[PDB]
RNA sequence: AAUCCCCCGUGCCCAUAGCGGCGUGGAACCACCCGUUCCCAUUCCGAACACGGAAGUGAAACGCGCCAGCGCCGAUGGUACUGGGCGGGCGACCGCCUGGGAGAGUAGGUCGGUGCGGGGGAU
RNA sequence: UCGAUCAACGGAUAAAAGUUACCCCGGGGAUAACAGGCUGAUCUCCCCCGAGCGUCCACAGCGGCGGGGAGGUUUGGCACCUCGAUGUCGGCUCGUCGCAUCCUGGGGCUGAAGAAGGUCCCAAGGGUUGGGCUGUUCGCCCAUUAAAGCGGCACGCGAG
RNA sequence: CGCCUCCUAAAAGGUAACGGAGGCGCCCAAAGGUCCCCUCAGGCGGGACGGAAAUCCGCCGGAGAGCGCAAGGGUAGAAGG
RNA sequence: GUAGAGCACUGAUAGGGCUAGGGGGCCCACCAGCCUACCAAACCCUGUCAAACUCCGAAGGGUCCCAGGUGGAGCCUGGGAGUGAGGGCGCGAGCGAUAACGUCCGCGUCCGAGCGCGGGAACAACCGAGACCGCCAGCUAAGGCCCCCAAGUCUGGGCUAAGUGGUAAAGGAUGUGGCGCCGCGAAGACAGCCAGGAGGUUGGCUUAGAAGCAGCCAUCCUUUAAAGAGUGCGUAAUAGCUCACUGGUCGAGUGGCGCCGCGCCGAAAAUGAUGCGGGGCUUAAGCCCAGCGCCGAAGCUGCGGGUCUGGGGGAUGACCC
């Protein structure tokens, strides 16, 4: 869940001065219509933090107009991490561009295996799924070694289909310790 | 170290920030304060990671031994082509992005890191995976 | 691509720096045929060859010779007096030569 | 004569005038098409260019319309940069005031808009 | 309109090499050499981390790898004092301060029984021998000794 | 120790350094004119003497092959064949 | 078109997926097999750099015309010339060790050549400021006001207390104070307390001994103070010890990791000592934010004078603006 406090003044002194405060620029927007929203830092962050919130939307309040949202661009703070700007799409219907989370489980024959563990690289799937993505899309395996990897192919896809990714490119694969 | 086969004989200097951040695996040891850092040192963290990890499960990377350090002659007076090939490093300013591995799962990491930097050379922090991020 | 559309944007170019002011584009083929002029993109164009008035499809490449000459005097006072040349698809012996001798008493007026 | 419309040409705009996918037209265009003594032509063939004409067809080049997958376009915000004035630090260097303030990065955007001659398409 | 590394290329001549500890005249510390200065190369001393040796014990004794300062010595960098003038070595004689203290003591530590070593922090008090050979200070060697230190001051000393 | 090219000239231009790099002190009698034609390497697929790479067929392609000679500019709407 | 930037131009390069080249070899004449052992053109994805790479692209700077545009410069013609080597500071590249009161070039200021005053102790170039000459006149810079010495030992709100003031890093720490946060089961807390520290817990090897307190893992059960697959002093197993628990005892707040601003350790010298000196640490201090106030320059105003230059009345002067 999340909401946040608007913007009549935006660009640059505001923002600063909204770090200044401990609030950091916010955009607000829904398909071609847009507004400069700003950001409560503190909670924000325990917010995002969930994380389940920037794969799985939220809801958020502004004015008292209750939207759809979610992160499709964000300017985190060079110099150290806390941000720059935080950016947030409200949805109509038809959200093809899903990150969804992504969990999946590689059953021993990894690390318990060869020494080899298991890298993740994919872990979370960019496909299409309009207002339809679930806080866990999931898969699993029982190998985790030899020269042993698997991908996007293998992937094995459950109710609100659609692969907006590729044939296959890497979720995960197994290297040796000191080899197996 | 590695710059193999390089292209040219050196660089230049100046310093002050530019682009290292992310995670990559979520054992991370980012600098801060730093410049050039011998492409040496640099295996030496390298090695400290590599033995404290239990001796196995492999770490990742980060910088590399990018440019050609000369200290020219030997010690003489001052007016060589200022030739010479010597030190080879790395050029990482602002806390950046350095990314190693093992499955430590611990503060264990953290010592290896501990060690490995500390040592390195800088005022430098480390960490996880904290605010994901988003491409094409 | 660019080879056969460069057949053309070739005489294109060229032709185009050419410049003594005016040029008509000629056509080849048969009912195809056919030649409107032209000068600076002012805009502008002159007036235009022949409407397809079939005279002899014929081993006519005097088909062609004739509607050139018409054109030729057509233009000739068309637009009071003026003096310049043309594109063409090709050289100067068939359909093309006749544009040309069309165009060639379209100048030489007797 | 001088209305828009179908176009055959032939013009400014450089990829939303592209690739490619489905379609679709010859009545009239126009293309391939027929054949070659004759213009004139292939260092081989009229392959192309060319001459020489009914046809046959619209496969192919081909023009619009639907399709955005690749490609092209690529804002709002936002940071880096910095023009100028001042600070903070021995320090490499950091930071503060005042105008300018790309890039990439989700938007979302497009499958051209039109100059003029004209066969002509609708008394 | 021709000859031409006049190619140290704007090119004095056509036609030119040396050497001076035998030397001699002009000015500049706008250039070296002494030392001084600032830098610290650095070397010396110290300080971090620990791979790792110490049967066992990471760190009693030790430190891989890499790292971080102190100081003004050693081998160097520069050019401003100095070229109307600053005597460079070795030694002598009288030395004066300094501590990362050698002998001294006070110490915690030991892989400390004792004894004896060795391991750091504190503290300059006095003290910190003769010869040999070498112009050499350093050095190696003889004999002891509680011990027979490192070094600051142009590597103190020619108005001694 | 003369000249051309690239960097540093820090965005006009334009500047040392015992600063980085690297070429020329030829010729080409026809790479000198203009008219007419043509149009890359390389990727792939199929092929006589092949047989990583000729020669030919079949597709694909901001043109990265190319232009005596080095670089840089240009540039096949060819200066290129 | 450098900073930025980006990667498709070229060149780098790090973990990745597909791929062949050697593959290791020989069935070694039709000579075709697994392996993937293969270098990968590659491969896309994940990755960051380039002065002499760049698909993007500025921050200014360049400049043509119109307009500001007088200080006062702006222009052309002309005779009298001096430097033709200089250093410093700031920013931007070289170089040098990213060392030097080094040396190379550039934008600016500078200092000489005025740069004579303030000044920061005293110091050619660091902040203030342009001195034509007066004043036993007043307003100010910078930067100052306990005193030495002009100026509040002002007020207000803090935070250090080491003397930091009164040079230093790496790095170390139940420093000091501050967050913005964690444990409160008054089903009354933690260090302090009391007692029990429970029976199968009794090899698995080794059993010389595990029968938690010898090595290769065990991760179950009953059972209540709630339960130690026993964190620990240990030998011959074993036998004994503190809570890791009440359980009761107490109860009422406890042990933390990140981020903060102010200090200590680390940091040993050579004629003697030192924040300038006296000095001073809740004004006297110091660091941070708050506001007032007076000091102090030849700097600025007010009595006046000298002087040249445009113009103004030029009578010789002259006077005045």
């Amino acid at each position: 869940m999340e909401y946040r406090l608007k913007a009549y003044y935006r660009e640059g002194e505001k923002p600063s001065a909204l770090r200044r405060a401990g609030k950091l620029p916010g955009v607000m927007y829904n398909r071609h219509l847009n507004r400069k929203v700003y950001v409560d830092l503190v909670e924000f962050d325990k917010v995002f933090r969930q994380a389940s919130i920037h794969h799985v939307i939220v809801l958020e309040l502004p004015d008292g107009q209750s939207l759809p949202t979610l992160v499709r661009q964000v300017n985190l703070d060079k110099r150290r991490r806390r941000p720059e700007h935080v950016d947030f799409f409200v949805l109509s219907d038809e959200p093809v561009e899903m990150y969804v989370p992504l969990r999946f489980v590689g059953t021993p024959a990894g690390v318990r295996a060869g020494g080899v563990l298991q890298e993740i690289h994919r872990d979370i799937l960019v496909k299409v799924s309009p207002r339809n993505i679930p806080e866990f899309i999931e898969v699993d395996v029982s190998g985790l070694e030899i020269g042993d990897s698997l991908h996007a192919s293998d992937l094995k896809l459950p109710p609100g289909v659609e692969l907006a990714v590729s044939p296959e490119e890497t979720i995960a694969a197994v290297v040796p310790p000191e080899d197996v | 170290r590695m710059k193999y086969r390089k292209q040219q004989r050196g660089r230049l200097k100046g310093a002050t920030k530019g682009g290292d951040y992310v995670a990559f695996g979520d054992y991370g040891l980012v600098a801060l304060e730093p410049a050039w850092i011998t492409a040496q040192q640099i295996e030496a963290a390298r090695v400290a990671m590599v033995r404290h990890f239990r001796r196995g499960g492999k770490i990742f990377i980060r910088i590399f031994p990018d440019k050609p350090y000369t200290k020219k002659p030997l010690e003489v007076r001052m007016g060589k082509g200022k030739g010479n090939v010597e030190g080879y490093v790395a050029v990482v300013k602002p806390g950046r992005v350095m990314f190693e591995v093992a499955g430590v799962t611990e503060e264990q990491a953290m010592e290896a890191l501990r060690i490995a930097g500390h040592k390195l050379p800088i005022k430098t922090k480390i960490v996880r995976r904290d605010a994901y991020d988003e491409a094409q | 691509r660019l080879t056969a559309y460069e057949r053309r944007k070739f005489r294109v170019r060229n032709r185009i720096k050419r410049t003594g002011r005016l040029r008509l584009s000629v056509f080849r083929s048969l009912k195809h045929i056919y030649a409107q002029i032209i000068d600076d993109e002012k805009g502008v164009t002159l007036v235009s060859a022949s409407s397809l008035a079939l005279k002899l499809k014929g081993n006519k490449t005097e088909v062609a010779r004739q509607v050139g000459r018409a054109l030729a005097e057509k233009a000739l006072a068309l637009g009071i007096k003026q003096v310049a040349f043309d594109r063409g698809p090709y050289k100067y012996h068939g359909r093309v030569k006749a544009l040309a001798e069309g165009a060639r008493e379209g100048g030489l007026e007797f």
